[PDB]
């Protein structure tokens, strides 16, 4: 299906891209399809947590 | 009970730093080639 | 004739008071400070080379780049065959915080970062191109940008 | 003799009166203090080309 | 029970030297060849 | 070493020491010299770098002992710039380092 | 099989090289082929911990 | 007991010229020749 | 001695004494002498070189 | 065999050449063919100990 | 018991002289004839 990777992360946004190439930008509550309803960005540690349990991180060879 | 205004005189020297750090806004530059 | 020689060994060690082994140890503490003082908190990023293809479709996001204070990070601008798009402009807002090396006619351009975590928005206009190109540069991340290909459609 | 060890010792301490873990922790609230400073209020505007 | 004050002392120099030693940041030199 | 320009590969780790000589020196694939177009360097403060404005050699010391950078290369008939990491300190020093770029 | 010999170490990072010429960079927790999962990056001595009991080291003639 | 103030001096003296000697690093010297 | 300037060799030692000289001439593997077209020196407080 | 002489020394290492012409350096802990294991380096009187027993010194007339 | 001292300061005089003697190292001479 669709993964999505870290990009960049500030508080309050993160800016991920897809493995399609695409790119996005997210704030506190916004929709990512196929992950869910966003509940909690996480600036430190890289880690973003998703309504479907999901954790969105930075590619492992690339971050 | 004294210690409120010593920490008064610390805190309003970083206070009035952090103020001060905020005010300043800077013109952007263009850079013109030939 | 032993006041000659208590003499000369507390001469000895007025001139000298410090031992050679205690050299060896104050030099020892020393580097240990300065390995403390110049050692890098928390794990450093990563070095990456990337490669980002550019919309200019009203819908589309600006691109992100990854940098680092102090450190330096160049912009290449290719076309949509790959060969190289020269720079007509840019325009720089924040200045205090990126420094800029430009010839006044290639298509590089080299970015250092100033300040720790303060993050801007920059705009480079092309010799062909009307749509002016914006970027935003973010510093402080957990990877740094080497250089950056950029894939331009036109 | 032991006079002139606790003459080092209390030297070392006169010299570097801070210990490296000391300026390790000292660094992490320094860049800490400018994270803090440099944070931004609310949540951060989202970039958009319009027509 | 004044050993923490002269401490704070010698500690406040130090200190002092170790944030004015990590403020500074340099610009970059670009050198052309022909 | 070998240089990959390629958008994946990492880039080249250069050893140095303070008040030491290490030497670049720009080859291509074959092995021929390539002249130095330009170079930038990044904290000129912890480096030293001679260069006469023609040749394709670099003669770099370092001047602070734990203090870790990078630098750019722009060579005379490349478009890619080559990026380059400076570390010092290490148990082995780079006296001189041959690197083979692709083209 | 690939023996692989530390280039440079810093706190937090190891820059490897490998016995066919490919050079690879690690952080604490990271992925390293045929030896396992990183457990300690010790910047003094030279040592890298693995998670299958390895010590990565310099080459011996070339450290 | 007031020897160790005496050798606190001449150690002063000794440990400031030790690490000032250690602080100074000079520029390298390239020789052009025709 | 013979320098080899192959990449796994070691580079070549010189023994040097406070206020002496120490000549040090170039000549290829035949032994004809080799003109020097530059050179560079870290660390000038310690060593002074002559040199026409 | 093979005989090998001290060419140069400094505290932690010691620049060595053999009777092939061959120049190597070494460390505290280091391999040397065929003498075995370094045990101490001793800057001091030009003398290296090996694990087989053996002293390694100046050539006599060249030293 | 003070003629340790007074043997401090000839000494000292000496000792300073001796020194500085040792410290002067003198740059070469290169002579060119045609």
């Amino acid at each position: 299906r669709i993964i999505y990777y870290i990009q960049a992360v500030i508080p309050g946004r993160a800016w991920l891209i897809g493995s399609n190439g695409s790119t996005l930008t997210v704030r506190e509550g916004s929709k990512i399809p196929g992950y869910g309803m966003v509940k909690l960005i996480d600036s430190l540690q890289g880690r973003i947590l998703t309504s479907s349990g999901q954790v969105i991180k930075f590619s492992q060879e690339d971050s | 009970q004294q210690e409120i205004q010593q920490r008064t005189s610390d805190m309003l020297t970083a206070a009035t730093q952090l103020v001060q750090d905020w005010k300043q806004v800077e013109t952007q530059v263009y850079t013109e080639g030939t | 004739e032993v006041i000659d020689k208590k003499a000369f060994k507390d001469m000895t060690r007025n001139l000298y008071p410090l031992n050679p082994e205690q050299v060896v140890k104050l030099k020892q503490i020393y580097e240990t400070s300065e390995y403390a003082k110049a050692a890098t908190p928390g794990t450093p990023p990563k070095p990456t080379a990337t490669s980002q293809f550019v919309n200019l479709s009203p819908g589309s996001t600006p691109p992100v780049i990854r940098l680092s204070q102090g450190f330096v990070s160049s912009l290449v601008f290719l076309d949509s065959t790959g060969a190289p798009w020269p720079i007509a402009a840019y325009d720089l807002g924040d200045p205090s915080s990126f420094n800029i090396q430009w010839d006044k006619t290639s298509n590089t351009l080299m970015i250092q970062a100033t300040k720790l975590y303060n993050y801007g928005n920059l705009a480079v206009r092309l010799r062909g191109l009307n749509t002016p190109v914006m970027l935003t540069l973010i510093p402080g991340q957990k990877a740094v940008d080497y250089r950056v290909d950029l894939r331009v459609q036109g």
